[PDB]
C-alpha cells in the first residue's frame, strides 16, 4: 500500500497511530 | 465511438480538458458535459479510473 | 520480445501523454515571474493585462468585458495594452523573462 | 610450404605425426543444404522427397489430379551484397513444372482426355552463402543444428520412483517422425497397458483385439505351450528336456528328489502328473461340444477338477496349456487378459472412440477411420527412414526397409521384447546415448517446413478439384505460393534455432556454425531439463566436445561440433580412426558412429609407436563399452587419428589445454568468442597451430580462386593474373578480389579487410590475399602480446582486477572501431507528410553547420552528442497555450510556427566520424538532391570492374586484329565480335543501372528512410574487460603511469601486472607454461631484430634459423637451405617481433623444451627476472615471472554498461521507470531489496523508492519541484500500481475497498 | 490500444476477452427477440459462460482461448497473479528513479565510508540538486539557463557537484541481495572514468569480485532518508555480520598475503640479533637496507592493557621479535596485547586482530585500523614480489616409486581374482583403497617437501626452516588455496566419479603440472559438468527456499 | 463426460 513499514524507523509511528486507536 | 469499449462518454475524455466534438476545448469549460458528444471536459487520466 | 518469456511488449510502451516534471517546474516559475513583472506596473494596467489574457482568473475577457468592468471603451483599453506591452518590452524588465523562451 | 606459410612459419613443438587433415569447419551446413537444393533423382532427399510426399493431389470424388514433374530455382534478382544492402532476403524463385489432368465420371477412371502441364511459382527459397550464412531481411543469420531424439521404439523404466516398493515399472514408447505417441506401460500388479497420445491407460490386449486376433492367438503368440494327453489311463506330458531342470519324474530310474541332466543323458518321451498339478494352471485353446453345444471351458480360464472329468466326458484327450513361472516366463499377457472388458474387435474399438473422443456417441465408422487414421494411415502417420532402421534394429525386424507405418508385426514384436525385458533377457536403451540422439541440420528443416506449406496448398487445391467445374482452368489457378513463402520465412525469421550472426571474430563465426541446440522445436526446455542430459556422456568421445558448453541455465544443452566429428546419411556423429591390420597402424581411416564404438577396443594418439609403425608397450590404454583400461597390443583394433579429437575448435585454441582444470579451460573457450578485433592485428606467439585453418575456412579472408601473379593490388581491389594453365578457354585470364571496407558486424565491429599481397610475387590457390578482422598473414589473430608480471601491485589487480600500462593506451594496441547505424524515418501522418529539411524551427545556425542543403550531414563530420544528422520537421496540431505563454509571445513577437522538430540526433556520450549516408525513398516521391548524389556515386562506383573487363577484351580483340593483317573475312569476324563483346557490356551496365536506380520496397506508410554510420574509436580504459585463453579474466582498474611501473634490469617496464593469487586455487597453470614460452619466443625475436641491425651476413642468419626450428624431437622437418635469399629475408623480417611457437593441445611441448628455448634466448631457465620498483628504485627481493601473454578485449565495454537516470520516459500502465540503458531505464529495486532495507529499518528509504521514484505520480512531480526548491521533503501518495490493482480485482466481481 | 510506431497498432487480450463476451450477449439478446428455438439459445448461453470464464480466469474452466499468435490469452487472473503478476512485478518489486549502474573496480586509496562515482553519473543523478544551487547563487535565472549550462558541462557545475556530493549518501547494490549488507551507504569521491571504485574490504559483504560485476547506485533524497543512510546503512557501522556476530570486513588475498611475508620469520638474515629501541626503529633499519625485514630483533616494545574494568596500564619490555611485526606494531591502537602480532599472520590471525580490536576498543578504532591493516597488507604484498612460476612446483620423487608399486599391488590383485578367492565388488573395493591410500601418501610427500628448507645459520650449522616457495604461502596464509588444490597441482589429482555416482577404478596419476592425456582430461570433465549443473539448480533452490522463509 | 461445448452442441 505504500506506507510506512511497522519496522525501524517507521515502528513509532505506528505506535501512535495504535494510541489515536486506542482513544 | 458510442457506447464502445473505449468510449468518451463512459470513460471520459481522451485529450485533456477536450472533447470529441470540440466543442467545448478549453480548460473554462470544466465540468461542463457536451449537448452534442456527452463527454464531461476534465483530464485523460480519470479514464484509468472509471 | 525475445527468446525469454519474461520479456513483453507491454514493457516497452511508453506513456506520451505525461508532462515532465521540468516542464511543471518550469510552468510555475514562468507564473511567479510573471506576477513579479506585473507587479512593476500600474493597477489598471496590471488589471486590464491579466482580464484580457486569463490570468489568476477563471476565464479569458475581451475589452467588451474588460471595458464594462472598469469605466472605459474599446480604444482607451486597447491602447492601454498597447502602452504595457511596450512598457515590458523594455530592456529592463525583460532579462527574467527571455530565459523562458 | 605454401606462399602464405613460408612468410611466417609457426615453429611445430608436436611430436606425432599427423595422418588426417581437418576437414571443412562448415561442412555440416553446407552438406545439408546442398542435399536440401540439389537434385535427388531417387528423391529420398532435398525438394523431390517434399513433392513427391504430397502430390499427386486426389479429389474426393475423383474426377481430376494434379501432378508433379520437376522443379528448378531461378536466377536471383540481387546478389549478397545488395540483398544486405537494401534489407531484402537473398533467396532464389522456385518454378515447379506440374501438369493437370481430367478424367470422364461416364468413361472409366485412367483415361487421359487432355493435359495441362506448365511452370507455376510456389516461392522463394532462401539461399546460403558460401560461408553458410543466411541473409534474412538484410541481416546475416545461422541456422542451428538440433541434436534430437531418434525416431523408433524407446525402452526406458522408473527406476523406483512411483511407488515405494522396490519394483521398477517398464514401459516402452514409439517416437514416429510424424504421428501420434504410443506407449506400453506395465502397472505395479503386474499387467501391461496401452497409452495412445499420452491419454489414460488402457489394457493392452485392445490393441489387439483392434489387429482381428482372438484371445487364442493372443495365447499363441504371448505364451509357449505344454501340451497333455491321456494315454492307457494317465496323464501324459510331452519332453521338453530344458524344462525341468518336482512330485516324481515316471521315466523309471531317472527319477528324482521326491541336477536333471544325470539321466538326462538318457531321453524318455513320457511324463505322467497328477490331478491336482493341472488345477493352479491356465487353459490355452477353446473347448465346445457338439452333443452339449455350449463352451465348457474357455481360454485363459483356470482349471478345475471337474474340468477334468467333464473334458473327459465330452472325448478329447488333448489338453494344451500355457507356461508360466515366477522368474524367466510371467502371466502379465494372461492377467492384463483377464482384466480386459471386451469381447470382440468391434467393442474394443468403440471403447478406443469413446477414450480418444471423450462424451462421442459410440459411432462404428468413424471408429473405423480413426484407427486407420492414427498409425496405419501414409498422410498422418510417417515413420522415416532413420526411424525405420532403428526400429527393425530395435525388435531385431529384416524387412520392410521402405515402409513408413506400423503394422501388425512391429506391435508384436515391441510388445514381445518389452516382455522380454520384463522376464530378464535384454537390457533397457541408454536415453542420452549419440546412438540414440540425431542431428537435425538445414536442410530437413526446410524441408519439414516446406512440408507443411505444401499441405497448406494441398487442402485448397483438393477442394477446388473437388468442385469440379474444370473446363479453363491452367495449373496456376489452384497453386497459392504466399502460405508455402510464409511458412518459410516464418522458419528463417522466427524460429528459436534461427539466430543473429555473433560476429565478434571468426571464431565465433565457426563456432555459430558448428553448434547442436538441444532446444528448439521438437527438442527440450531450460526449466524442464534435467541433469541426465546435462552430463558429459562417454559416447560424446570424438563428437562432442565435453569442453564447451555455455555457464548457466544452458549448461549442458548447447554443445559444439569436435574438430572431426562428422554426420552420417543418417544423421549419427561418427568420428574417424585409424585402422590396425597385422599389428601395423595404417594410413587410412574409417568412420565410426556410437553404435559401432562398443564392440571394438580403440588406442589414443598418446600410444607410442615404432619405427617399424607398431605398437611399443604390450598393454596398451583403449577403450571397451564407453569403459578405458589396458589391453594386450595384439587385441588393438582402431587408433585415434589426432590429439585434438576429443575437443572442438575453440578449445583447440588454447595453448597447454592439458595443464588447465575443465573449468578455467571452459570459462576461456567461451570468453575467446567475445574478444573485439583491434585497428592491428598481431599474431599468437605461442598458438597450436589450428589458427590457419580456422582463418581460411572462416570466409573473412581473400583465398585465390586460381594461382597467378597479382596484377595489381589496393586497398580496396585486388587483381590477379592467371596462370595459363588454369585458363580455361575464352576466359579474359584475370580474377578480381573486392575486400570489404569498414563495413558494419551484427555486433557493432568493423569488418575491414586489408591486403597482404605486392604487385607481381607469384600465388597459388588457397593462399591468402587479404587479411579479414581479428586475421594476421593468414593466422587467427585476436588479441595482442602483452607483457605480463605476475605480481601484487598495491591493490589494483585485487580479486581479478588489472593494472595496465599508459604504454599501451598509447600505442593503440587494444583500441577497436565500432559501427553504429541510426535511422531517420520520414512517414505520413493524418494532419501531413513529415518533412526531411533543413528549415528546422528554433534552432540556430551553427546547430546546421554541419547540415547540408537536404538536411543530411556530409560524410566526414566529426559529431557528438546532441548534434543534428538528418534535419525532419513533423506537422503537428493546435497547441492550447497556458496565459502566460501568451504573455510571452504578445510582448516577444515570436509566433508560433505549424512544424515541431523531430529530428534525428547522436545519442549521448557518443562521438565519432559519419562514414557513409544511404537514403532510401518510396516509389512516386521526389527524390530530393542526396540522394541523387549518391546515385550518381554508386553508378561511379559500379562501372569500374566493367569498364576495366571491356578494355582488356577489347585490347585483345585489336591485338587479334593487328596479328592477323581471307583478309577481308578476318576482319568482318573481328568487327562482329567487336560488336558482340560491346553489346555484352552494355546489357550488364543496363542491368547494373536498373539496379541501383531501382526504387525501394518500403513498408507502408513510410515516404523517406535515411540511414547514417558512425565510427567511433574506442580507447581502452578502466572498466573494460580483458581476458586470455585460461579462463582469467578482468577488470581493468587502473591506467599507470610508465615510470610507475615495474622494470627490468635493462629498463624494459612491463606492460600488464597481474595477481598471482588467482592461479593456484583456479587451476589454470597453462597461463605460466605461456608466460614463460613467450618470454623464450620474444627473445628469440630480439636476437634476429639484432641479427637483422648490424647487418650480419646471411650465412649466420641461416644458421641461427635453422638452430631454431631444430630444437627438440619434434615432427617438423624445415629446411632454411630450401628457401631463397630472399624468402630468407622475408622470413627474418617476420620473425622480429617474436618467433612464433605452436604447441598442439594434448601434444604440447614438455618443459623442457622450454628451458631449452629460454637457454637458447639467453634468459633464465626459471623465467624468473628482478625487477625494480617504478616508484621507489628497490628490487623486489623475490624473482617474479615475466613474460608474455595473448590478451583479448572482450565485448564487455563500460562505455555501452554506464547507465544513469534521474527522470525520464515513463510505462503506460504501471506508470513505472523503463528498463534498459537503451531506453533510458531505472534499476529494479526487487524484493531483495525491500528485504534488505526492512532488516536494516529503513522506513523512510522503502517509503520513498516504492512510492516518489517509482509510480505515486503526482508525488513524483511534487518531490522534483520541492528539490529544485530546495526542501528535500516528501508528501507521499498512494502507489498507481495498487489502484491497478483494485480496478483488476473489482473487475473480477470482488469488492476491495479502503475504509476510513 | 495504443499507435506502437507507423499505423501498427498494440492491444490487450482484456480487449478480445470483453469483446466475445459482447458479441454474445448481443447475440443472445436478438435470439431471445426472435423467440428461436431452444438448442439455438441454450447453445448461445453455454457460450456466454464460457466466454465470461475465460475472461476472468481463462484455462481453467476448460481449454484456453488462443489468439491470432496460437498463444493463450492473459486474463484478469492471470495478470493479478504468479511470477508475472502483478503482485510480485510492480507492486513489491519497482522500478525506480535516481538510479544507475556501473562496473565496478577496486580503490585501494579509498575508505570504508567512501565509494568512487563517475563525475557522469554524479552529474546525471544529481540533476535537480545541481539546478537548485545553481538557482540558489544566481549563476542560473531560471531551470532553462541551469539546464543549458548542465548539458554545455560548463566550469561551475563540477564545484557545484562537489558541494552537493560533500555529504550526501548513496547506496550501493548488488544482485542477487542475499543478506542486508548487499546494499551499503557511502560517501562518494567523485572519479574520472565510467566505473565505480569500491573498497575492497566491502567486498566480501557484496559476494563481489571484479571479473566483470556491474552495481547499481541509488540517492536518496529526503532528510529522513539521509539520516537512515548515515546513521544504518554506512558500512563503517555494517562490520559485525548478523548471521553470527563475527566481523565482515576481514581482509582477504593480497592483504592477508603481505601482512604473512612481513609477520614471517627466517634464519641468519641481514641484521639479525641486533637490538632496536622501537617500532620507528625498525622502520628506519629496513628503509636503510640493514636489516631485513625477517631478520630476528630485540625490540623495546611499549604495551597499554585495557582491563575489563577500563583500567588503563602502561608498561614497556624488550621483546624477540622481527622487524616486520615491529612494523606492524605502528598502526595497532593502544590497548591491544604484542602476543596478537608476535607470530605469523595467517587470514585467522587477522580475524582475531580484528575482533579483539572491536572487543576491546569499539568500532571507530576498529574501522581505522581495518583501513590501515589494508594499505600496510597492500603495500607490503607489493613490496614482497611473490611471484608464481613452474620451479614453485616442486613434485616429489617419491611420486614416482609410489605409483609404480601401487601399479605392480594392483597386478598382484588383477592375478588374484582368477584365482576365485576374492569377488568382483571385494576386487573394486581393494583397488580403491589401494589408490585412495596411494593418494594420501603422495600428498603427504609432496606437503612435506615443500613446507620445509635447510639453511645455514650464523654459527654454521645446518637448521630446517618453513619454506618460502610461493604455493606454500598462498595455502598456509589463507589468502587462497588450501591442501586439495596442492594435491592436484603438484601430486595426484586422485579417484574421480563416474556420471552416474560410481568412481572409476584406474585414478589419474598425472598432476596439472606434468598436464593429463586425453582420457584423464575426459574424465575430469565428467566431474566439472556436474559441479556447474549443481551450483545452477542450488542457486534456484537457495532463492527459493529464502523466499519462503521470509 | 466432455468439456467441449462444440462436441456438446454436436
Ligand atoms: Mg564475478
Ligand atoms: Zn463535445
Amino acid at each position: 500500500v505504500g506506507r510506512l513499514i511497522p519496522a525501524g524507523t517507521g515502528f513509532a509511528y505506528h505506535q501512535d497511530r495504535q494510541a489515536k486507536r486506542a482513544q | 465511438e458510442r457506447d464502445g469499449l473505449f468510449c468518451a462518454r463512459i470513460f471520459g475524455p481522451v485529450k485533456d480538458y477536450e472533447c470529441l466534438c470540440g466543442k467545448y476545448k478549453r480548460l473554462k469549460h470544466r465540468g461542463v458535459i457536451c449537448e452534442k458528444c456527452g463527454v464531461e471536459v476534465t483530464q485523460t487520466k480519470v479514464r484509468r479510473d472509471r | 520480445i525475445g527468446d525469454d518469456e519474461d520479456s513483453h511488449l507491454g514493457d516497452f510502451i511508453e506513456d506520451t501523454t505525461l508532462e515532465l516534471p521540468l516542464d511543471s517546474a518550469t510552468a510555475t516559475s514562468l507564473k511567479a515571474a510573471t506576477r513579479d513583472v506585473l507587479a512593476g506596473l500600474t493597477p489598471r494596467e496590471a488589471k486590464v493585462l491579466r482580464m484580457r489574457f486569463g490570468i489568476d482568473m477563471n476565464t479569458d475577457h475581451t475589452l467588451e468585458e474588460v471595458g464594462k468592468q472598469f469605466d472605459v471603451t474599446r480604444e482607451r483599453i486597447r491602447q492601454i495594452e498597447a502602452k504595457a506591452l511596450r512598457k515590458l518590452r523594455h530592456p529592463s524588465r525583460s532579462e527574467v523573462l527571455r530565459s523562458f523562451l | 610450404y605454401s606462399y602464405t606459410e613460408k612468410k611466417r612459419i609457426r615453429k611445430d613443438f608436436g611430436t606425432r605425426p599427423q595422418v588426417l587433415d581437418i576437414p571443412y569447419l562448415l561442412s555440416i551446413q553446407l552438406d545439408s543444404f546442398e542435399k536440401f537444393i540439389e537434385q535427388d533423382p531417387e528423391g529420398q532427399y532435398g525438394l523431390e522427397a517434399a513433392f513427391r510426399s504430397v502430390f499427386p493431389i486426389q479429389s474426393y470424388n475423383g474426377n481430376s489430379e494434379l501432378q508433379y514433374v520437376s522443379y528448378r530455382l531461378g536466377e536471383p534478382v540481387f546478389d549478397v551484397k545488395e540483398c544486405q544492402i537494401r534489407g531484402v532476403t537473398y533467396s532464389k524463385p522456385l518454378r515447379v513444372k506440374l501438369r493437370l489432368v481430367i478424367f470422364d465420371k461416364d468413361a472409366p477412371a485412367g483415361t487421359v482426355k487432355d493435359i495441362k502441364e506448365q511452370e507455376v511459382y510456389m516461392g522463394e527459397i532462401p539461399l546460403m552463402t558460401e560461408n553458410g550464412t543466411f541473409v534474412i531481411n538484410g541481416t546475416e543469420r545461422v541456422i542451428v543444428s538440433q541434436l534430437h531424439r531418434s525416431p523408433g521404439v524407446f525402452f526406458d523404466s522408473d527406476k523406483g520412483k512411483t511407488h515405494s516398493s522396490g519394483k521398477v515399472l517398464y514401459n516402452a514408447r514409439i517416437i514416429p517422425y510424424r504421428g501420434s505417441w504410443l506407449d506400453f506401460e506395465f502397472d505395479p500388479k503386474d499387467n501391461l497397458y496401452v497409452r495412445i497420445d499420452r491419454r489414460r491407460k488402457l489394457p493392452a490386449s485392445i490393441i489387439l483385439r483392434v489387429l482381428g486376433k482372438t484371445s487364442a492367438e493372443i495365447l499363441d503368440i504371448f505364451f509357449e505351450k505344454v501340451n497333455f494327453e491321456v494315454k492307457d489311463q494317465t496323464l501324459m506330458m510331452e519332453l521338453v528336456p530344458e524344462r525341468l531342470r518336482t512330485f516324481d519324474i515316471e521315466a523309471d530310474g531317472k527319477v528324482y528328489v521326491e541336477h536333471i541332466r544325470q539321466l538326462e543323458k538318457d531321453g524318455v518321451n513320457f511324463i505322467e502328473v497328477p490331478v491336482e498339478y493341472i488345477v493352479g494352471k491356465v487353459s490355452a485353446k477353446d473347448y465346445v461340444n457338439e452333443a452339449t453345444g455350449e463352451l465348457i471351458i474357455t481360454a485363459n480360464q483356470e482349471i478345475s477338477l471337474e474340468a477334468l472329468a467333464n473334458l473327459s466326458q465330452a472325448g478329447y484327450k488333448k489338453l494344451e496349456v500355457l507356461f508360466t513361472n515366477d522368474l524367466d516366463h510371467g502371466p502379465f499377457m494372461s492377467e492384463t487378459l483377464r482384466v480386459d472388458s471386451t469381447t470382440d474387435r468391434i467393442s474394443a474399438l468403440v471403447e478406443i472412440y469413446r477414450m480418444m473422443r471423450p462424451g462421442e456417441p459410440p459411432t462404428k465408422e468413424a471408429a473405423e477411420s480413426l484407427f486407420e487414421s492414427l498409425f496405419f494411415s501414409a498422410e498422418r502417420y510417417d515413420l522415416s527412414t532413420v526411424g525405420r532402421m532403428k526400429f527393425n534394429s530395435s525388435i531385431g525386424r529384416e524387412d520392410a526397409e521402405e515402409q513408413g507405418t506400423l503394422d501388425e508385426v512391429d506391435i508384436i514384436e515391441v510388445m514381445k521384447k518389452l516382455i522380454s525385458i520384463r522376464n530378464g533377457k535384454g537390457e533397457v536403451d541408454d536415453i542420452d546415448h549419440l546412438g540414440n540422439r540425431r542431428i537435425r541440420s538445414v536442410g530437413e528443416m526446410a524441408e519439414n517446413q516446406f512440408r507443411v506449406g505444401l499441405v497448406r496448398v494441398e487442402r485448397a487445391v483438393k477442394e477446388r478439384l473437388s468442385l469440379g467445374d474444370l473446363d479453363n482452368v491452367m495449373p496456376q489457378d489452384l497453386i497459392n505460393a504466399k502460405p508455402i513463402s510464409a511458412a518459410v520465412k516464418e522458419f528463417f525469421g522466427s524460429s528459436q534455432l534461427s539466430q543473429f550472426m555473433d560476429q565478434n571474430n571468426p571464431l565465433s563465426e565457426v563456432t555459430h556454425k558448428r553448434r547442436i541446440s538441444a532446444l528448439g522445436p521438437g527438442g527440450l526446455t531450460r526449466e524442464r531439463a534435467g541433469f541426465e542430459v546435462r552430463d558429459v556422456h562417454v559416447t560424446h568421445y570424438g563428437r562432442l566436445c565435453p569442453i564447451e558448453t555455455p555457464e548457466g541455465p544452458n549448461i549442458g544443452l548447447i554443445n559444439s561440433l569436435s574438430a572431426f566429428a562428422r554426420c552420417n546419411e543418417y544423421g549419427f556423429l561418427e568420428t574417424p580412426y585409424r585402422r590396425v591390420v597385422n599389428g601395423v597402424v595404417t594410413d587410412e581411416v574409417d568412420y565410426l558412429s556410437a553404435i559401432e564404438e562398443g564392440q571394438f577396443v580403440i588406442a589414443q594418439a598418446n600410444a607410442k609407436l615404432t619405427e617399424e609403425g607398431g605398437f611399443a608397450d604390450e598393454l596398451v590404454t583403449a577403450r571397451q563399452k564407453g569403459e578405458s583400461g589396458l589391453h594386450p597390443r595384439e587385441h588393438v583394433d582402431y587408433m585415434d587419428v589426432a590429439t585434438n579429437q576429443v575437443v572442438s575448435i575453440a578449445a583447440s585454441l588454447i595453448p597447454f589445454l592439458e595443464h588447465d582444470d575443465a573449468n578455467r579451460a571452459l570459462m576461456g573457450a567461451n570468453m575467446q568468442r567475445q574478444a573485439v578485433p583491434t585497428l592491428r592485428s598481431e599474431k599468437p606467439l605461442v598458438g597450436t597451430g589450428i589458427e590457419r585453418n580456422v582463418a581460411v575456412d572462416s570466409g573473412v579472408t581473400a583465398v585465390a580462386k586460381r594461382g597467378g601473379v597479382i596484377q595489381s593490388v589496393d586497398a580496396s581491389r585486388i587483381v590477379v593474373k592467371v596462370n595459363e594453365e588454369e585458363l580455361i578457354p575464352g576466359e579474359a585470364g584475370i580474377d578480381i578480389y573486392n575486400l570489404t571496407k569498414y563495413t558494419r558486424s551484427n555486433q557493432n565491429t568493423c569488418i575491414n579487410q586489408r591486403p597482404c599481397v605486392m604487385p607481381g610475387e607469384p600465388v597459388a590457390r588457397g593462399d591468402v590475399l587479404a587479411d579479414g578482422p581479428s586475421t594476421d598473414l593468414g593466422e587467427l589473430a585476436l588479441g595482442q602480446n602483452m607483457r605480463i608480471a605476475f605480481m601484487p601491485w598495491n591493490g589494483y589487480n585485487f580479486e581479478d582486477s588489472i593494472l595496465v600500462s599508459e604504454r599501451v593506451v598509447q600505442d593503440d594496441r587494444f583500441t577497436t572501431i565500432h559501427i553504429q547505424e541510426l535511422s531517420c524515418v520520414a512517414r505520413d501522418t493524418k494532419l501531413g507528410a513529415e518533412e526531411i529539411t533543413a528549415d528546422i524551427p528554433n534552432v540556430g545556425e551553427a546547430a546546421l553547420s554541419k547540415l547540408d542543403e537536404s538536411g543530411i550531414v556530409y560524410i566526414g563530420a566529426e559529431v557528438k552528442g546532441g548534434d543534428i544528422l538528418v534535419g525532419k520537421v513533423t506537422p503537428k496540431g493546435e497547441t492550447q497555450l497556458t496565459p502566460e505563454e501568451k504573455l510571452l509571445r504578445a510582448i516577444f513577437g515570436e509566433k508560433a510556427s505549424d512544424v515541431k522538430d523531430t529530428s534525428l540526433r547522436v545519442p549521448n556520450s557518443v562521438a565519432g566520424t559519419v562514414i557513409d549516408v544511404q537514403v532510401f525513398t518510396r516509389d512516386g516521391v521526389e527524390k530530393d538532391k542526396r540522394a541523387l548524389e549518391i546515385e550518381q556515386m554508386q553508378l561511379k562506383e559500379a562501372k569500374k570492374d566493367l569498364t576495366e573487363e571491356f578494355q582488356i577484351l577489347e585490347g585483345g580483340l585489336l591485338a587479334r586484329v593487328r596479328s592477323v593483317l581471307e583478309l577481308q573475312n578476318q576482319l568482318e569476324q573481328l568487327a562482329e565480335q567487336y560488336d558482340e563483346l560491346k553489346a555484352d557490356f552494355d546489357k550488364k551496365f543496363e542491368a547494373k543501372r536498373r539496379k541501383i536506380t531501382q526504387g525501394d520496397d518500403l513498408a507502408p506508410g513510410v515516404l523517406k528512410i535515411v540511414k547514417v554510420y558512425l565510427a567511433v574509436k574506442r580507447r581502452i580504459q578502466p572498466g573494460d574487460k580483458m581476458a586470455g585463453r585460461h579462463g582469467n579474466k578482468g577488470v581493468i582498474s587502473k591506467i599507470n603511469p610508465v615510470e610507475d611501473m615495474p622494470y627490468d634490469e635493462n629498463g624494459q617496464p612491463v606492460d600488464i601486472v597481474l595477481n598471482p593469487l588467482g592461479v593456484p586455487s583456479r587451476m589454470n597453470i597453462g597461463q605460466i607454461l605461456e608466460v614463460h614460452l613467450g618470454l623464450a619466443a620474444k627473445g628469440i625475436g630480439d636476437k634476429i631484430n639484432q641479427m637483422i641491425k648490424e647487418q650480419q651476413e646471411l650465412a649466420k642468419l641461416r644458421e641461427f634459423l635453422q638452430k631454431v626450428y631444430d630444437l627438440g624431437d619434434t615432427r617438423q622437418r624445415v629446411d632454411i637451405s630450401e628457401l631463397s635469399d630472399e624468402d630468407v629475408r622475408t622470413l627474418a623480417h617476420n620473425l622480429r617481433a617474436g618467433l612464433p611457437v605452436a604447441t598442439p593441445v594434448f601434444d604440447g611441448a614438455p618443459e623442457s623444451s622450454i628451458k631449452a628455448m629460454l637457454e637458447l634466448a639467453d634468459l633464465p631457465a626459471s623465467g624468473q627476472l628482478t625487477l625494480f620498483d617504478g616508484r621507489t628504485g628497490d628490487a623486489f627481493e623475490r624473482p617474479v615471472t615475466v613474460g608474455y601473454m595473448y590478451m583479448l578485449k572482450l565485448n564487455h565495454l563500460v562505455d555501452d554498461k554506464m547507465h544513469a537516470r534521474s527522470t525520464g520516459s515513463y510505462s503506460l500502465v504501471t506508470q513505472q521507470p523503463l528498463g534498459g540503458k537503451a531506453q533510458f531505464g531505472g534499476q529494479r529495486f526487487g524484493e531483495m531489496e525491500v528485504w534488505a532495507l526492512e532488516a536494516y529499518g529503513a522506513a523512510y528509504t522503502l517509503q520513498e523508492m516504492l512510492t516518489v521514484k517509482s509510480d505515486d505520480v503526482n508525488g513524483r512531480t511534487k518531490m522534483y519541484k520541492n528539490i529544485v526548491d530546495g526542501n528535500h521533503a516528501m508528501e507521499p501518495g498512494m502507489p498507481e500500481s495498487f489502484n491497478v490493482l483494485l480496478k483488476e480485482i473489482r473487475s473480477l466481481g470482488i469488492n476491495i475497498e479502503l475504509e476510513d | 490500444l495504443v499507435p506502437l510506431d507507423g499505423g501498427r497498432f498494440a492491444t490487450s487480450d482484456l480487449n478480445d476477452l470483453y469483446r466475445r463476451v459482447i458479441n454474445r450477449n448481443n447475440r443472445l439478446k436478438r435470439l431471445l427477440e426472435l423467440a428461436a428455438p431452444d438448442i439455438i439459445v441454450r447453445n448461445e448461453k453455454r457460450m456466454l459462460q464460457e466466454s465470461v470464464d475465460a475472461l476472468l480466469d481463462n484455462g481453467r474452466r476448460g481449454r484456453a482461448i488462443t489468439g491470432s499468435n496460437k498463444r493463450p490469452l492473459k486474463s484478469l487472473a492471470d495478470m493479478i497473479k504468479g511470477k508475472q503478476g502483478r503482485f510480485r512485478q510492480n507492486l513489491l518489486g519497482k522500478r525506480v528513479d535516481y538510479s544507475g549502474r556501473s562496473v565496478i573496480t577496486v580503490g585501494p586509496y579509498l575508505r570504508l565510508h567512501q565509494c568512487g562515482l563517475p563525475k557522469k553519473m554524479a552529474l546525471e543523478l544529481f540533476k535537480p540538486f545541481i539546478y537548485s544551487k545553481l538557482e540558489t547563487r544566481g549563476l542560473a535565472t531560471t531551470i532553462k539557463a541551469a539546464k543549458k549550462m548542465v548539458e554545455r558541462e560548463e566550469a561551475v557545475v563540477w564545484d557545484i557537484l562537489d558541494e552537493v556530493i560533500r555529504e550526501h549518501p548513496v547506496l550501493l547494490n548488488r544482485a542477487p541481495t542475499l543478506h542486508r549488507l548487499g546494499i551499503q551507504a557511502f560517501e562518494p569521491v567523485l572519479i574520472e572514468g565510467k566505473a565505480i571504485q569500491l573498497h575492497p574490504l566491502v567486498c566480501a559483504a557484496y559476494n563481489a569480485d571484479f571479473d566483470g560485476d556491474q552495481m547499481a547506485v541509488h540517492v536518496p533524497l529526503t532528510l529522513e532518508a539521509q539520516l537512515e543512510a548515515r546513521t544504518l546503512m554506512m558500512s563503517t557501522n555494517n562490520i559485525l555480520s548478523p548471521a553470527s556476530g563475527d566481523p565482515i570486513i576481514v581482509p582477504s588475498q593480497d592483504v592477508v598475503l603481505g601482512l604473512y611475508y612481513m609477520t614471517r620469520e627466517k634464519i641468519n638474515a641481514k641484521g639479525e640479533g641486533m637490538y632496536l629501541t622501537g617500532p620507528a626503529e625498525a622502520e628506519k633499519a629496513y628503509r636503510t637496507k640493514t636489516a631485513e625485514l625477517h631478520a630476528r630483533v630485540k625490540v623495546r616494545i611499549t604495551e597499554t592493557i585495557k582491563h575489563e574494568n577500563g583500567k588503563l596500564t602502561t608498561e614497556t619490555k624488550m621483546i624477540d621479535t622481527t622487524v616486520g611485526r615491529a612494523m606492524l606494531w605502528q598502526i595497532v591502537p593502544k590497548g591491544l596485547p604484542y602476543s596478537l602480532v608476535n607470530q605469523k599472520l595467517g587470514k585467522k590471525q587477522i580475524s582475531n586482530l580484528l575482533n579483539e580490536a572491536y572487543r576491546k576498543l569499539g568500532l571507530k578504532d576498529t574501522v581505522i585500523f581495518a583501513d590501515q591493516i589494508m594499505y600496510t597488507g597492500f603495500a607490503y604484498a607489493a613490496l614482497s614480489g611473490v611471484s608464481v612460476g613452474i620451479d614453485d612446483m616442486v613434485v616429489p620423487a617419491a611420486k614416482y616409486t609410489e605409483i609404480a608399486e601401487a601399479e605392480e599391488e594392483v597386478r598382484e590383485i588383477q592375478e588374484q581374482f582368477q584365482s576365485g578367492l576374492v569377488t568382483a565388488g571385494e576386487r573394486y573395493n581393494k583397488v580403491i583403497d589401494i589408490w585412495a591410500s596411494t593418494n594420501d601418501r603422495v600428498a603427504k610427500a609432496m606437503m612435506e617437501n615443500l613446507s620445509s628448507e635447510q639453511v645455514i645459520n650464523r654459527q654454521g650449522e645446518q637448521e630446517k626452516q618453513e619454506s618460502f616457495n610461493s604455493i606454500y604461502m598462498m595455502a598456509d596464509s589463507g589468502a587462497r588455496g588450501s591442501a586439495a588444490q596442492i594435491r592436484q597441482l603438484a601430486g595426484m589429482r586422485g579417484l574421480m566419479a563416474r556420471p552416474d555416482g560410481s568412481i572409476i577404478e584406474t585414478p589419474i596419476t598425472a598432476n596439472f603440472k606434468e598436464g593429463l592425456n586425453v582420457l584423464q582430461y575426459f574424465i575430469s570433465t565428467h566431474g566439472a559438468r556436474k559441479g556447474l549443473a549443481d551450483t545452477a539448480l542450488k542457486t534456484a533452490n537457495s532463492g527459493y527456499l529464502t523466499r519462503r522463509l521470509v | 463426460r466432455t468439456t467441449d461445448p462444440v462436441r456438446m452442441y454436436m
